[PDB]
């Protein structure tokens, strides 16, 4: 039936000069007929190579296609700061066209713990019967991480969401938002608010919480 | 050769939408054009696609007959319109030229997308709460403050501070869809602690969906 | 109008096998397609096989054209039994190229083909998978062969799989058709040196009444 392409890595961590290789595997043999795109936040793809090798007019000639059948590879030689995005493969084999399940290629730094910051619900909030606590997780690397809500020191979940930015052009760091949501009623029933950080950057989790109280 | 889409759409759950693509250049008889969307945060979809000097469509049988695709080579423009919307068709929309006419379809170049939003929600613009400075928000020398942007309905919002006079250490989120089907964001920025009593720190905050501008000043308590 | 392909396969009318010898040029505003319909004669598929079908149901049929190839240091006239007609045959708007004598080398070529008309031109042309590498050579020569397509800002390349899948009846290889749409005035080339299965003519739609 359909033809489905398996993407791999999933996530790339590099630095510029790196050679970088991504994989596409095909279910059915396919001959040359895979194309691969760069797509970057906010804009549309971008095509980069046709016909598994060849180079569309325009593409720097540090990108290179190669394979026929059913395994492809995507090599980019001499990583480049403009390269940074996502990247996909697509069959052009048969219908419907099918993609891979694209690669992000993110910049390799050292660990950077996050600053962490809690902000209780605002009172213009809570008269409109709802309390949102936020959490915010500033300038970390890697991605990675993991935070936790407790109330009363009893552990949350389903009720909250996070949130994270785009890796940052200028220190190559995150940051991420967890936002609790709960009825104001739900909310008063509790005392003490706490955020739990989990980050490769600290020895321990950090805690951050408040009072309902002050 | 330029793809140029028509603009963002907000639909009712059943309803249908139909999205523009113009080509200027030469020759829109001398390539096919495909529809290729994307949900947000998510990868690549093949709809369909229209030789325009034949008049024949080729479509992806998970659509089920809900897509139509459509070319005038008077006006140099292709159509897809997409009927019985649900939530999950909620997706930027490209358009895309395919110069091997199916034969090694490829997407040679794009249309700046479309947003559709499929939603039973109605147009809303926000609500702007504060996120206050405190002993709790600060490090070192540093303090984070910020803007809760709360239930505005449909995508997108703009958060500028100080009416674009602080840009440094800013961190605008994107946005989550909440259940009520209404979306919400943060935008936070870190400033000198010594600051707080002293710089008046404004989050302006525009929804251009709803023509609602806000300003709310941030203080610590 | 209306035209019932029986045995033969859609595709088939472009490429003649010998159960589509009576529709290679057919005119119908609706096509009937039945389920003893093979598009093939020796073993094998059309690439982009569903699309190319979406094309021709609404074609309105096919008128063909000479693409004026010649050749010269090489045999034209591979057959096979899988294709009978009156004995071992081929497509019949295809040529099966081989080397003058087996074993021997085939020859590196080049052959361009310009659409003059003012409609675009379905070009189709095969890929040989031998069932077996001394087949590949005995058929071409030894070596790698390599098969390249262009047009106006288009290269793709096919090199040939030469292994052994299951027979259909006898034989082991495959040949796969690939095509291509040639705009008005632009000009399709094809270099190759084995393996290649070549367009003797083009197709072009005929457009509904």
């Amino acid at each position: 039936g359909d033809i489905q392409l398996t993407q791999s890595p999933s996530s790339l961590s590099a630095s510029v000069g790196d050679r970088v290789t991504i994989t596409c595997r095909a279910s059915q043999s396919i001959s040359s007929y895979l194309n691969w795109y760069q797509q970057k936040p906010g804009k549309a793809p971008k095509l980069l190579i046709y016909a598994a090798s060849s180079l569309q007019s325009g593409v720097p000639s540090r990108f290179s296609g190669s394979g026929s059948g059913t395994d492809f590879t995507l090599t980019i030689s001499s990583l480049q700061p403009e390269d940074f995005a996502t990247y996909y493969c697509q069959q052009s084999y048969s219908t419907p066209r099918t993609f891979g399940q694209g690669t992000k290629v993110e910049i390799k730094r050292t660990v950077a713990a996050p600053s962490v910051f809690i902000f209780p619900p605002s009172d213009e909030q809570l008269k409109s019967g709802t309390a949102s606590v936020v959490c915010l997780l500033n300038n970390f690397y890697p991605r990675e991480a993991k935070v936790q809500w407790k109330v009363d020191n009893a552990l949350q979940s389903g009720n909250s969401q996070e949130s994270v930015t785009e890796q940052d052009s200028k220190d190559s760091t995150y940051s991420l938002s967890s936002t609790l949501t709960l009825s104001k009623a739900d909310y008063e029933k509790h005392k003490v608010y706490a955020c739990e950080v989990t980050h490769q950057g600290l020895s321990s989790p950090v805690t951050k919480s408040f009072n309902r109280g002050e | 050769v330029q793809l140029v889409q028509s603009g963002a759409e907000v639909k009712k759950p059943g309803s249908s939408v139909k999205v523009s693509c113009k080509a200027s250049g030469g020759t829109f008889s001398s390539y096919a054009i495909s529809w290729v969307r994307q949900a947000p945060g998510q990868g690549l979809e093949w709809m369909g696609g229209i030789i325009p000097i034949f008049g024949t469509a080729n479509y992806a049988q998970k659509f089920q007959g809900r897509v139509t695709i459509t070319a005038d080579e008077s006006t140099s423009t292709a159509y897809m319109e997409l009927s019985s919307l649900r939530s999950e068709d909620t997706a930027v929309y490209y358009c895309a030229r395919d110069p091997s006419f199916w034969a090694a379809e490829y997407f040679q170049h794009w249309g700046q997308g479309t947003l559709v939003t499929v939603s039973s929600a109605s147009t809303k613009g926000p609500s702007v709460f504060p996120l206050a400075p405190s002993s709790k928000s600060t490090s070192g020398g540093t303090a984070a403050l910020g803007c809760l942007v709360k239930d505005y309905f449909p995508e997108p919002v703009t958060v500028s501070w100080n009416s674009g006079a602080l840009t440094s250490g800013v961190h605008t989120f994107p946005a989550v869809l909440q259940s009520s089907g209404l979306y919400s964001l943060s935008s936070v920025v870190t400033v000198p602690s010594s600051s707080l009593g002293t710089q008046t720190y404004i989050c302006n905050v525009n929804h251009k969906p709803s023509n609602t501008k806000v300003d709310k000043k941030v203080e610590p308590k | 109008r209306t035209v019932d392909l029986g045995q033969c396969g859609l595709l088939g009318t472009i490429t003649g096998p010998p159960q589509c010898d009576q529709f290679l040029e057919f005119s119908a505003d609706l096509i009937i397609e039945r389920r003893e319909g093979s598009d093939v004669c020796y073993p094998g598929k059309f690439v982009n096989e569903e699309a190319l079908r979406q094309i021709l149901r609404e074609s309105g049929g096919i008128d063909k054209e000479a693409m004026g190839f010649t050749y010269s240091g090489i045999r034209t006239n591979g057959a096979t039994s899988a294709c009978r007609r009156s004995g071992s045959s081929f497509y019949a708007e295809m040529k099966w190229l081989l080397s003058n004598t087996d074993n021997a080398a085939f020859p590196q070529m080049t052959k361009s083909y310009k659409n003059t008309r003012k409609s675009p031109a379905l070009i189709v042309w095969g890929i040989h998978h031998s069932v077996s590498t001394a087949e590949q050579t005995k058929l071409y020569g030894s070596g790698n062969k390599l098969v390249t397509v262009g047009s106006s800002n288009y290269q793709q390349s096919f090199v040939p799989s030469p292994g052994a899948r299951p027979q259909v009846n006898g034989l082991s290889g495959r040949i796969d058709f690939h095509w291509l749409m040639l705009n008005p005035n632009d000009t399709v080339t094809f270099s190759f040196n084995g393996a290649f299965i070549a367009p003797d003519r083009a197709s072009f739609l005929r457009g509904k009444s």
